[PDB]
Formats: C-alpha cells, structure tokens, sequence
C-alpha cells in the first residue's frame, strides 16, 4: 500500500519493459530525431524535455504512475549497457562493471534509459542493484 | 482525577443548537442551528476560508458563507448538513472525539422514525460514537422538572410543541404541535 | 515569484507549527532572492543585470 | 486609475458588435441590464473604469459609444435589454439614419459633415472616463457606415486626440464569398487606407471565417450577423478579462501590446482563442495542461484570424503572447515554453530574440467560468499580410472592372478617383514585404526607406 | 548596433550565469529568448555553450 509495490512493477513495465507499446512508439516518433544527435551533439535538457513532452502526448499519459518515471542518461551507448547486461549473469560482470562507457558519442535512442525515484524503506525494494538491471 | 468521560449533551432547539457535556449546567456551545457555506468559492479559497462553516463559524463568516438551516421550523432537512454541523462543533467548539463518549441527543416532538434512524446512522457510522441516545428535547425539560407526568411547553425560534407526559411516558395522542414561535414572532 | 509563492503557500496550508511556518517563510524568500538574483552567488549576475537594466534605460534615453 | 477604453460600434455588424461586446462586459462585471451592479457581484476587484462609467453610486455605465450613419443601428442597441445600462450621453446617432449606402466614400463624407456631433459625443462619452486611454473602433469594412463613418471617426479622433492610440475592430468582407456589394471591395478599400494613415491598429474580422467557424463548429448554415456579434462579444470579454481580473502583469492594454508591435506599419493584429469548444461542451471543465493548451492553440481551427495562404512570402511568427485564464502553474508554463523550443513549436523572428510569451490570467468571479482553462492567443505572423493583400486583389478586381465604382464616386472621398483603392493596394504590399522581411534578418532594416 | 552588441554581451554573460544558475525554469526562459535563435547567432558565446554541454 505505502511502497505501491504493484504500482511501481507496472510503470516499470510501462517504461523500463516497453510494456505501452503504443506509448513507445509515439514517443520514439517523436523523439528519433533529436536522439538520434551524438552525445556530444545532444542537448541532455532538450531529451529530457522531449521526453516529458511524448509522454504527455503519448498513451503514457494514461499511465497513473507516470509521474515516477524519472528520465536517466547512461553514460555508455545502447550496446555497451547491453553487453554489460549480458554479462550481468556471466563471470564477464566484472570486466563489463570494469569497462569504460563506450566513448562513442551515444544516440539519444543508445542512451535511453528509465530511471524510478525509490524513497527508503521502499528503496529496499527497488535497490540500485535491481533498478541497474 | 478522574477523567470520567463525560457524555455528550445536544440541546437541539428550533432557532438555536445548543451543545454541551452531560453533568455541566448549560451546554458549552450554543449556536443557531444554521450552516453556512462560502457564497463564492472563488476569491476567498485562496485566503483559507472553508468550504462551509458551522453554527458560531458560519456566522462569523456570514459575510462571505451563503448560509443554509439544516433544522428547519424546528425539523431537519439537511441531514448531510447537521451531521457537518454536528461536527464541527465537536470537533472546534468541545474539541472531544465523538467516539470516545456517549453523546445524548435531543429531538423535536413528533420528529419522524426515519429521520431519528437517518440521524442514528450518521452517528453511529461517522462519529463512530461509543454511546449514544436520542431523547425528545420537552422530555428532558421534564426530566429536569423533576417530573413524570406533565406537559412540557417547548419553545424555541422555529418550531413550538406541546407534549403531555404521564408517569414518565409522553402522551402521543396529546402531543401538539405549533409551527409558530420565535422566528414569526421575529417577522411579525 | 509564483514558484516561490506556491512553495510559501503549499508548505503555510502544511504548516503544522509556528516552526514550521517560519521555516517555510525563510526558505520562501531564500528561494525568491535566489531566483531574484540577488544571493551572494548571483552578485556578479546581480551586477550584470544592473548593467544590463543600466544599459536599457540608456536606450531608452 | 484604470485607463478607460471607449468602445465605439459602426454600422450594422459594428454596431451589433459593440452592443453584445458592452452586454458581455455588464454580464462579466455583474452589471443589469440597466447598468446596475448586481448584488452577487460583490468582488469589487474588477476594473470597471477600463470599460464602465459609474453611472450612480449603483449603476455602472460601460464607455462604449455606438455610433452609426444610419439610425437602425444605433436603435437597435438602443432596443435591447441593455439600452439602460450605457450612459445615454455616450449614445451618438445619425440624424439622416441614411447610412453610407455600402460606400466607404459615402460614411466618410458623412462622418465629416456629422465631425462636431461625432466629436461631441466623443467627448461627452469621454467625461465618464476617469482615465480614457483610446478608442475601440467595432466596424465593418464592407458595409457603408462601419467602414466609411467608421473611416471619418477615426480622422476625427486623429485630429483632436493625436496624443491617444486608435485601434480598430474592423469586420472584413467575407473573401472566400462572392460578395454581391461589387463596391464592397472598393468600400474596403477606402477604410483600409484612412486605417493606414489615421488608425494604429485594425483588428481584422473576415465575415468568411466567421461563416467557416459557425458552419465547421456551431453548425450555423449561414452565420447570422447576430451569432457573429456574440461571438465578438465572447472575445471582447476575453480580451477585457484582464481588466476585470486585475493581477500582477498586463494590467494595461499598452503595457501588453508593447513587446507585440515593433513598428507602426507591422499593425495587423491576428487573434487566437482556446480551448475551442462547441457550447454544448461547457459542462466539463477540461484539466487542460500548457503543453495542451499550446498543441490546441496551434491549430489553425483555433486562430480567431484568417489570414490567407501567401505562397511568395514565406511568412513566419515573429512573437506570440498567450494570454491564459484560468488554473495555471507557472512551473506548467515553464516547461511547455521548454518543450515548445525543444519541439520548435513556435518560430521566432530571425532578426532579434524572441519567444512565445505565456499570461495567466484569473477568471471573473462574478461570472461562473464553465471552462478550468481559458486562453487568448496574440501573435505576429507574417501571414496576416496575405489578409491584406487578398483585400487589396478583391478592390483591384472591383477596381478593374470599375463595378459599383459609381456609388463611391458619388461620394467626394472617392468622386474624383479611386485614389484610396490604390494606396490600400500600396500599403497591402508594404505590409507584405515588411512581413517576409520580419521573417529575415535583414529585417532590422525593414521598414527602412531604403529597403522599402 | 552598440545597444545590440552591448547587450549580446551581457547575454553572453547571462547564459553563462543560466549555465550556473540553479534554477532550471531560467535556463528554459533563456532557452525560449533565443527560439529562432537570433541572440545564438549574434552572440558566439549562446552559441558554443549550448553545442558543448
């Protein structure tokens, strides 16, 4: 109840896995152009705003716990967080916990990622180790 | 000393509640049984003001509050608005919880069954009251006359009621009812 | 102004001590003279902006 | 002090105009149909003196003056429920009640033969004004007497008040309509010069989106002239509502338009309403967010302006003020105005710096508000030059085949020549290439004699 | 000229104080100022410290 536990697996699932199709792919229309800028070319202010704007005009709109979704920057490209996501579960979880973000400036699409404010004790729950993964 | 928790005692008068613990002699708060909300929601929403105010709070925002009766001639028509009313007096005025006494309740002669079960319902279901009784207001005059048989005449600014009594019973078929009192004596 | 103001007025409907409301209050007009430039980090802006206010009645004239 | 605002309403659609406009701003203000104030308007935080005169220490009069070369106008307003409400001093009718015969020409010449009358009436309206700002000019520039009277009036006021802005509302003839007033275009013509040279600003009011907006969204068939003047009773409320609602900014007409106008000639003013919603749709006060709010406005269904399709200039918005009423956060504002230059929402001129100002603006409290939001849109969009120059292309179409051109020169503004025709054609295409320049850095020297 | 330049200056200054400032709503209010960005076309230093960071 105070931690909305099923509240947070279901913005995670809008968000994180791309649950609101129809949400993602609106927002994706409207944001392909700007991401697809280099890192070093994209305005981090300008995807955030970008951001919030295809979700109000997106179905993520409709999503009631929208407004926890926070945007995150990762600092290695769609690939890299990939690879280190590959090895997460690998022997390799240290070599890719170890490896540099790629120095490639990242697409905006390559450096998407989800991020949710977990306050404690229902920080407990959602742990940096889980929201990582 | 002793908090022996005092029941609650609502003198409910056609013009005037009049509310106070049991044992005290006069009630603690006394005000016209009238409710008053903000007339315009608009400008003074910013400064505060609640959406309605009751009996001493309505009046003294008379100025900005529409104010409405929810006992009117000496019977309850707003039953939403009393049991507000009721509330706020509780809550402000003797500032006690309601469930945690018995509250004692006065009523208009002849004031309809279903009403007294629409007022023992919010009483029971919102103030969650550990106690309560519902008493027609002439009776406990005559209780305070220390009398079982006898008429009580009642009178306050909406409504008046004759009611004889015997041996404690009030009389049904003597009851009267006078719908002239202080608020026409005002008028006239 | 209105940020500052709403924070003010949604901590003051908040308020559940005196404390509580001097805090809103000083961290009302903290947030406001920051925003107004004029805390001790924004001088050098606060002076910009006097220049610039200094410049455009300048113009004006 | 408030700046008083006299409303002045010419000819039949001007006049209809202004009527409803004063009858909307009573209704706003809590005023009876006899000028009185009504007991539940007791939010005497209104600016009455922008618009009304008190009338007693009860009766609020509005500051409008109706003002027509024909009398059926002026009687008609004077036969509403409101006749009581505006001051009677204020009231100019024309004696002859002939009207300008649909010639800009012909209500010019009766404007100046009725100048002392007109200006007397002017004055008289003005001694109500605590702190009379200007004149609004409610008009048609098709007609006779809003476009010709309306032309002569707004002379006068130049001559005696050269001191005061003059704005007009003047109601365009429908373009998209064949009008059947052949001298229409020439009426328009002659009202389109004299607001060059004697008025500041013209509110252009094209009949044809009028027509467009009650066929597409009120389902009106053919758009009386009656739904046209509520609609811009509708607006003028809108537009007064600051006024009414006093706050923090934008108390004043000048202190808003300022950052809108940068040169005299850039004078054509496009509108902007939202929400839009269809009267039947009042019951749910929409929850509409900013960015909502500036996605709705950039629709052009919701343009309170028509301006024509130019395909030589590539018109662009030089600034936009929008004036919200209603619930509005300004963090809400902020990060609409974010998102609308991340979504290049709103293009700037080229020449300075320049972004889409964004007003909040309370609702009146003694009128319920059946919207949460509301909004004006004010913009500078070069476009509204092809308004001016599709006018200038009907008067030369009139002009070219000379039709109805007898009935202007029957008039001695326009019995030796069509010479007024011609310098609204002229002014209609400075406009123009003053407009695709304001798209252009090089407009810091528009407007310059030697990029003219 | 010399107001423009002078106040493109400023501007510069101011932008970068926005790069500083704490509040985000004066870095979108900047953002808006130079929507067609003009003032980013007159004045070099709106122009790299949007391009760099």
């Amino acid at each position: 109840e105070e931690k909305e536990l099923v509240a947070h697996l279901r913005s995670i699932k809008r968000y994180f896995l791309m649950d609101q199709g129809d949400f993602f792919v609106h927002f994706m229309d409207l944001a392909e152009e700007e991401l697809r800028k280099p890192v070093e070319d994209i305005t981090p202010p300008r995807l955030e705003a970008l951001l919030e704007l295809a979700l109000r005009m997106s179905t993520a709109n409709t999503d009631p716990f929208k407004d926890d979704l926070k945007i995150d920057l990762m600092p290695h490209d769609l690939i890299t967080q990939l690879l280190r996501v590959l090895a997460i579960e690998t022997k390799q979880e240290k070599a890719m916990a170890h490896a540099d973000p790629t120095e490639l400036a990242l697409s905006g699409l390559e450096a998407f990622s989800f991020d949710y404010i977990v306050k404690w004790p229902l920080s407990l729950i959602i742990n940096r180790k889980a929201l990582t993964r | 000393m002793d908090d022996d928790i005092a029941a609650l005692v609502v003198d409910n008068g056609s013009g005037m509640c009049k509310a106070g613990f049991a044992g005290d002699d006069a009630p603690r708060a006394v005000f016209p049984s009238i409710v008053g909300r903000p007339r315009h929601q608009g400008v003074m929403v910013g400064m505060g003001q609640k959406d309605s105010y009751v009996g001493d709070e309505a009046q003294s925002k008379r100025g900005i509050l529409t104010l409405k009766y929810p006992i009117e001639h000496g019977i309850v028509t707003n039953w939403d608005d009393m049991e507000k009313i009721w509330h706020h007096t509780f809550y402000n005025e003797l500032r006690v919880a309601p469930e945690e006494h018995p509250v004692l309740l006065t009523e208009a002669p002849l004031n309809p069954k279903a009403n007294r079960e629409k007022m023992t319902q919010i009483m029971f279901e919102t103030f969650n009251t550990p106690a309560m009784y519902v008493a027609i207001q002439a009776v406990l005059s005559l209780y305070a006359s220390g009398r079982t048989t006898g008429i009580v005449m009642d009178s306050g600014d909406g409504v008046t009621h004759t009611v004889p009594i015997y041996e404690g019973y009030a009389l049904p078929h003597a009851i009267l009812r006078l719908d002239l009192a202080g608020r026409d004596l005002t008028d006239y | 102004l209105e940020c500052s103001w709403d924070e003010l007025w949604n901590k003051v409907q908040q308020a559940q001590d005196l404390d509580h409301i001097i805090a809103a209050h000083e961290v009302f007009l903290d947030t406001i003279i920051s925003r107004c430039l004029l805390d001790s980090d924004s001088r050098a802006l606060l002076n910009q902006l006097r220049a610039v206010f200094d410049q455009i009645i300048e113009l004006q004239n | 002090m408030p700046r008083e605002i006299i409303t002045l309403q010419l000819g039949q659609c001007g006049n209809q105009i202004g009527f409803e406009f004063w009858k909307q701003l009573c209704a706003e203000h809590g005023i009876s149909p006899e000028g009185i104030v009504e007991e539940f308007a007791t939010e005497g935080t209104d600016r009455k003196d922008v618009f009304f005169y008190q009338a007693d220490d009860e009766h609020y009069i509005p500051r409008a003056v109706l003002l027509d070369l024909e009398p059926r106008v002026i009687h008609s307003i004077l036969n509403s429920p409101y006749a009581k409400l505006y001051n009677p001093e204020n009231i100019y009718l024309s004696e002859h009640g002939g009207g300008a015969g649909n010639n800009w020409a012909s209500g010019f010449s009766q404007g100046e033969k009725i100048h002392e009358d007109i200006f007397d009436i002017i004055d008289r309206e003005a001694d109500g004004s605590d702190s009379l700002e200007g004149f609004v000019l409610c008009h048609s520039i098709a007609g006779g007497t809003g476009s010709g009277l309306g032309s002569y009036l707004l002379e006068r006021l130049n001559d005696r008040y050269p001191k005061k802005l003059v704005q007009t509302y003047s109601v365009f003839p429908n373009q998209d309509e064949m009008s059947d007033v052949v001298v229409q275009p020439y009426n328009s013509l002659l009202t389109l010069k004299r607001l060059t040279q004697n008025a500041d600003c013209v509110v252009v009011l094209d009949n044809t989106a009028l027509n467009r907006i009650a066929t597409d969204r009120l389902h009106i068939q053919n758009p009386s002239f009656s739904q046209i003047n509520q609609l811009v009773s509708t607006i003028m409320s809108a537009s007064t509502t600051t006024l009414r609602y006093p706050g923090y900014m934008n108390n004043d007409l000048i202190g808003l338009i300022a950052s809108l106008i940068p040169t005299p000639r850039l004078h054509f003013l496009m509108t902007g309403y939202t929400p839009l919603t269809t009267d039947q749709s009042v019951a749910s006060v929409r929850k509409t967010t900013v960015l909502d709010v500036m996605r709705r406005l950039l629709q052009p269904k919701n343009v309170m302006v028509s301006t024509g399709r130019d395909r030589q200039t590539n018109h662009c918005y030089i600034a936009i003020l929008n004036i919200i009423q209603g619930e509005v956060d300004p963090t809400q504002v902020h990060k609409s105005l974010q998102r609308i230059r991340e979504r290049k929402l709103a293009n700037f001129i080229p020449w300075g710096p320049a972004s889409i100002q964004v007003a909040l603006s309370r609702k009146s409290p003694y009128l319920p508000s059946a919207h949460r939001v509301s909004g004006l849109m004010m913009a500078n969009h070069t476009s509204i030059s092809s308004l001016f120059e599709r006018t200038c292309r009907q008067y030369d179409k009139l002009r070219k085949r000379e039709a109805f051109l007898e009935q202007f020169r029957k008039e001695d503004m326009f019995k030796d020549n069509f010479d007024e025709m011609d310098t609204s054609r002229e002014i209609v295409q400075q406009l123009i290439d003053e407009y695709h320049a304001a798209t252009r850095p090089d407009y810091i020297s528009w407007g310059t004699q030697e990029q003219e | 000229r010399i107001l423009t330049h002078f106040y493109q200056g400023i501007v510069q200054q101011f932008l970068v104080l926005l790069t500083t400032s704490s509040d985000e709503s004066l870095r979108f209010l900047s953002f808006r100022l130079d929507f067609n960005e003009h003032y980013k076309a007159r004045e070099p230093r709106l122009r790299v410290s949007l391009g760099t960071r």
